[PDB]
DNA sequence: CAAAATTTTCGGAAGGCATGCTCTGTGGC
DNA sequence: ATTTTTTTGCCTTCCGAAAATTTTG
RNA sequence: GCCACAGAG
């Protein structure tokens, strides 16, 4: 009947259910409150990430409408980014088939993030 | 051995047994004992390298037979064997055969920064949290 | 000659063992003089010997011969194909009739 | 081309390409009592130029994956010398037509 | 959840759709996704995925990116040292430059504020505000610009005290190892350059030689061996600090050098940091301070984390494999730098620290108790130290870091599946092939809570079943089923694990930031920041809150996992 | 020179397939 | 718990065993 | 419904 015959350390009303969970219980002692270095070493990550983020160095992911106003004069250009081409690049360091998408003979700019000491975030 | 109690282990025996084995080896292996990190653990101090701080076999046969808790009589093969089961714990370590001596973690772990060793000061985390790690997930 | 076809094509290379075949079959044709077009008989040899070596009309030769899924599945050996299939991860063009 | 008597160890076998820019072509003797070319079932192999085989991709405005392939280790394309990628014209004498032409790509 | 769950709810809630991803291609995508954009993280995942790839396989294999954008972003990232390459022509005379993934930028990505740290703690420039501060910006500078020259990041400052400062600072940075010089190397393959070595080296060797063919090979990977040791410690030489009195005779690195984050040197430094994390749990605190101090002299010099000749593939041969192991324990010995003695170490103890009272010798900085502290560091029973002649002591590497990872691993496995897990382990492991009845009379508990405590072990890869056959089928009830513990597939799993799991952490902070961009949109402002109480809802200030306070704690676990999990590194 | 590692060749067994294509009935589990 | 078979041919893949060849000492 | 034979061209 291959239904029948059980384990001597199982009984009868054990089996036959199959409830296998999909949601772990057992958990590494890493989940404790944060200390004043654990923040301060989160808030390094963070502006590090943030400091990344809007670096020259981001190639982002893969209203400006047609008509023209007279309040379109007297409105500020939003931010003047400085693009892939504008950096101090070390020709010795890349390869001879990326240099068409570089700046060869351009203007450049050597963009630096001053370091915050103070917490950036908030509680 | 004495352990067998109608054909299965005596859990209860057992605990107090190496409990009080691994008590003995403490009391030696320390020059104050317990109170020494009672205070505090700066305060605390420790034997020159060149004391025997290790407790023999023997030392402890005879302190578990003035004792007379195990009201059984112990070969020293039971006693060896005992105290491979409290090395086996990391309670105490092996020095030289028949020679043990009660590490300093198992001594911290009856009572800053994150270590796996002193996993047991880490408090659990609330409930309602979605970002906690588990070592159960992956395979589950 | 010889009227063994892998002989001659291991000795003389395909493009004689096209005719080794072409040759035979219209020969056993003719024995009983069933009269076929050798039209039909040079097809059937160029579709033998178009891959480089003497497949054959059998499964192991429909194996070599054709890269579908369905086709291979739907004449022998299903199960072996269509997990082999899985396996390689192999995209079936549906161009053929079958 | 090296002509050897009566065997070549397997492993002097995976030591032909060694050269990069050279290739070693290796032969049996007993291979060489008859020719092959001469024989009445072999017709004739004409190897095609890369200028020619272009000109024939053209015509017939395909990929050369896509025309009938001749191996090599094949006897005839062992006595040409066909390399990989190289398009061979064989003239096929059928007695329904006469003569015409048919084409093969060493792989 | 007691009640029904429904697979909408199991894929939507949990995190199943993540368990089918490779740890490695995983971490690397996340990082990279967070650090950098979108297309980057493709790039490095068709990278990882399909292994070593041209820039025209990478546009036809990526859907949606031409040749610019492809360009472009290998630009990015090989700035930031994410991409390594190799430039190899043909026999037919093409050139083909053929991109890699290096995990040293990745790394680089994922241990940044660690870096940032470590580089403030280890020049103890935590009393000064303004050189901490100024050391603090140079690093993140130089992490997140990947490579930069002195001369090009002084250009943006005006003070001549400040330059001069920050040369300074450069200098000490120099010397000390955490900055190095980029180079070619640092982009080149370790494989593919001990090849090109190899080859070379066989190549130069003429023919008609009276020796054999092995004998051949030898001498030419001797040879290659090294030209490629030379070769690998070039950066270590100091060559670009030689540049000593320009004016007034100080000495600065030159304005026309690449300086860069050495990331073996940190890792020398998170190794050491583990090590006394190790010892504080053996041998006392003051113990451990002294061993802290001697760690932090021999830092520098000790051997690094993992030795490059063994990446080459050549431990195939067993005889390289234990030339390798003979030539990093006479390297962690006969270095001149490695070995100390207690007037070494008395010379860097801190103020604070006493040591008078310290030692009971029967039931102001002197030699003698640093002497002794040093004994008992040497006669514990884990090795931390070793003495070659009484009085000098050395630190042996090879023979304490399979230690700490044992128990690193035992102390996860005990905190995680409970302490019978633990001595269930240490039981098999201590003799190494054992049954059921064995382990029940060597380790006293319960037959039951030895099998389920074995099964869950199981799981896991802590414990291997070998089935001893009894019959000619080999049937699971005639067979006879003993344990034994194989140390590396433990360790490995190990390691996956906790990769995966900081790489779900990372996926769930991406996820979190993503749908909560507007409100981080609005808040991280100029005007914003410094006025958060007033520009802002009471109920947009509350899940700001939550947020930031969710990041951080996800930040603090990944440090966390961070520390336990590069010791399967070592 | 012959001991030891690597590779090739050679068998017998282990698998698989074929043993038409359609169609109409009954009898028993 | 003694103990029949009940078509015939063809084909590839596997897998030790032995033979053939090269490679270390 | 599954098997089993029985036939038709
Ligand atoms: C005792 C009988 C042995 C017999 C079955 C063996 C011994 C001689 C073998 C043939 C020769 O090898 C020549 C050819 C080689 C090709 O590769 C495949 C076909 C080919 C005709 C062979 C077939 C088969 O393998 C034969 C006849």
């Amino acid at each position: 009947n291959y239904m029948s015959n059980l384990p001597f350390g199982l009984g009868y009303g054990d089996v036959g259910k199959n409830h296998i969970t999909e949601f772990p219980s057992i958990p590494l002692p890493i989940n404790g409150p944060i200390t004043n270095k654990e923040r301060s070493l989160a808030v390094k990550y963070i502006n590090f990430g943030k400091t990344v983020k809007d670096g020259p160095f981001y190639t982002g992911s893969m209203t400006n409408d047609g008509i023209e106003r007279y309040s379109d004069k007297y409105l500020k250009k939003r931010k003047i980014g400085i693009s892939i081409d504008d950096h101090p690049y070390n020709l010795n360091l890349f390869p001879n088939e990326l240099y068409n998408v570089m700046g060869i003979n351009k203007k450049k700019l050597l963009a630096i993030s001053k370091f915050n000491n103070a917490d950036d975030v908030f509680t | 051995g004495p352990w067998f109690t109608d054909g299965e282990l005596d859990i209860e025996f057992i605990n107090s047994l190496l409990t009080i084995v691994w008590r003995f080896i403490s009391e030696n292996t320390f020059p104050n004992g317990f109170k020494n990190f009672e205070n505090g653990p700066k305060k605390n101090v420790f034997y020159a390298p060149n004391v025997k701080n290790y407790s023999t076999t023997q030392e402890i046969l005879e302190f578990i037979t003035a004792a007379q808790v195990a009201n059984v009589e112990l070969t020293p093969s039971n006693i060896r064997s005992l105290c491979e089961v409290l090395v086996y714990d990391d309670k105490l370590e092996k020095v030289t055969h028949d020679c043990y001596r009660v590490t300093l973690e198992s001594i911290l772990q009856m009572n800053e920064e994150f270590s796996i060793f002193n996993y047991f000061k880490m408090f659990p985390a609330s409930k309602h949290d979605k970002e906690v790690v588990y070592f159960d997930e992956w395979t589950i | 000659t010889t009227n063994h076809v892998l002989e001659v094509f291991s000795v003389l290379g395909i493009e004689a063992a096209r005719y080794s075949i072409i040759r035979e079959i219209n020969y056993t044709m003719s024995n009983h003089g069933m009269s076929v077009d050798p039209r039909h008989i040079q097809l059937l040899g160029d579709v033998m010997t178009y891959k480089g070596e003497v497949l054959g009309i059998t499964r192991f030769g429909l194996s070599k011969m054709r890269d579908s899924v369905l086709q291979l599945a739907s004449f022998e050996k299903t199960t072996d194909h269509l997990f082999d299939a899985a396996f390689y991860m192999k995209k079936d063009a549906v161009e053929g009739v079958s | 081309i090296f002509v050897y008597q009566n065997n070549i160890t397997p492993s002097a076998m995976k030591l032909v390409p060694s050269i990069p820019p050279a290739t070693i072509e290796t032969f049996n003797e007993a291979a060489l009592v008859v020719n092959i070319t001469h024989h009445e079932l072999v017709p004739k192999h004409i190897r095609l130029s890369s200028d020619e085989k272009r000109e024939l991709l053209k015509r017939y405005r395909l990929k050369e994956s896509q025309l009938p392939r001749i191996q090599r280790a094949d006897p005839v394309a062992l006595y040409l010398g066909l390399k990989r990628g190289e398009v061979v014209k064989i003239i096929r004498k059928s007695e329904t037509s006469g003569r015409y032409a048919s084409y093969r790509i060493c792989m | 959840s007691e009640k029904l769950v429904t697979p909408e709810d199991v894929m939507t809630i949990s995190s199943l759709e993540q368990r089918t991803l490779n740890p490695d291609l995983f971490l690397y995508k996340e990082l990279v996704k967070a650090h950098l954009g979108e297309r980057a993280a493709s790039v490095i995942g068709m990278l990882v995925a399909l292994g070593r790839l041209s820039v025209r396989e990478l546009v036809e294999k990526i859907d949606g990116m031409d040749v610019d954008s492809v360009k472009t972003t290998l630009v990015s990232l090989t700035q930031l040292r994410c991409v390594k390459y190799l430039q190899e022509t043909a026999i037919s005379g093409k050139k083909t430059t053929y991109y890699y993934y290096n995990e040293e930028g990745i790394h680089i990505l994922l241990y940044s504020g660690l870096i940032i740290d470590e580089i403030i703690t280890q020049m103890r420039v935590n009393d000064e505000e303004e050189h901490k501060q100024l050391v603090a910006e140079i690093v993140q500078n130089v992490i997140s610009l990947g490579s930069l020259t002195v001369e090009d990041y002084l250009s943006s400052v005006t003070s001549d005290s400040m330059k001069y400062t920050i040369s300074s600072l450069f200098v000490q940075l120099c010397e000390m190892g955490y900055l190095i010089q980029i180079s070619k190397l640092h982009y080149t393959p370790i494989e593919d350059l001990w090849q090109f070595l190899y080859e070379k080296h066989y190549k130069n060797i003429p023919r008609n030689s009276p020796l054999s063919d092995l004998k051949k090979r030898s001498q030419a990977k001797m040879n290659a061996k090294t030209d490629f040791a030379k070769i690998i410690n070039k950066p270590n030489e100091l060559s670009q600090i030689l540049t000593v009195d320009p004016k007034t005779s100080l000495r600065i690195v030159k304005p026309t050098v690449s300086l860069t984050i050495n990331l073996d040197r940190f890792m020398k430094g998170r190794r050491s940091k583990q090590l006394i994390n190790l010892a504080k749990t053996r041998v006392g605190s003051v113990t451990a301070q002294v061993y802290k101090i001697a760690l932090r002299l021999t830092e520098q010099k000790s051997p690094k984390i993992r030795d490059p000749l063994t990446q080459t593939g050549l431990l195939q041969d067993l005889e390289e494999a234990k030339s390798f192991q003979d030539e990093a324990e006479l390297v962690e010995e006969k270095t001149p730098g490695l070995t100390f003695n207690a007037i070494d170490l008395a010379r860097h103890l801190p103020a604070e620290l006493d040591l008078r009272g310290s030692l009971l010798s029967r039931k102001p900085h002197s030699a003698s108790l640093i002497n002794s502290h040093l004994k008992i560091l040497a006669s514990s029973n884990f090795p931390f130290l070793n003495e070659t002649k009484p009085g000098v002591y050395y630190v042996p590497y090879s023979k304490l870091m399979p230690v700490l990872k044992s128990s690193v691993y035992e102390y996860v496995i005990a905190s995680t599946l409970g302490p019978s897990a633990m001595r269930l382990s240490r039981c098999i492991r201590d003799n190494k092939l054992v049954s059921e009845k064995i382990i029940n009379s060597t380790a006293l508990m319960k037959e039951k809570d030895i099998r389920s405590t074995l099964a869950s072990l199981i799981r896991y890869n802590s414990v291997e079943i070998q089935e001893v056959p009894r019959t000619a089928d080999r049937s699971a009830s005639r067979a006879v089923f003993l344990f034994r513990c194989k140390e590396t597939h433990s360790y490995n799993f190990m390691r996956q694990n906790l990769e995966w799991n900081m790489a779900n952490l990372l996926f769930k902070k991406e996820k979190l930031k993503q749908e909560n961009s507007t409100l981080l949109k609005k808040a991280n402002r100029d005007d914003v920041k410094g006025r958060e109480n007033e520009l802002l809802l009471p109920s947009e200030l509350n899940q700001l809150k939550m947020v930031n306070e969710r990041e951080l704690n996800v930040f603090a676990r990944l440090s966390r996992l961070l520390s336990l999990w590069e010791v399967f590194q070592m």
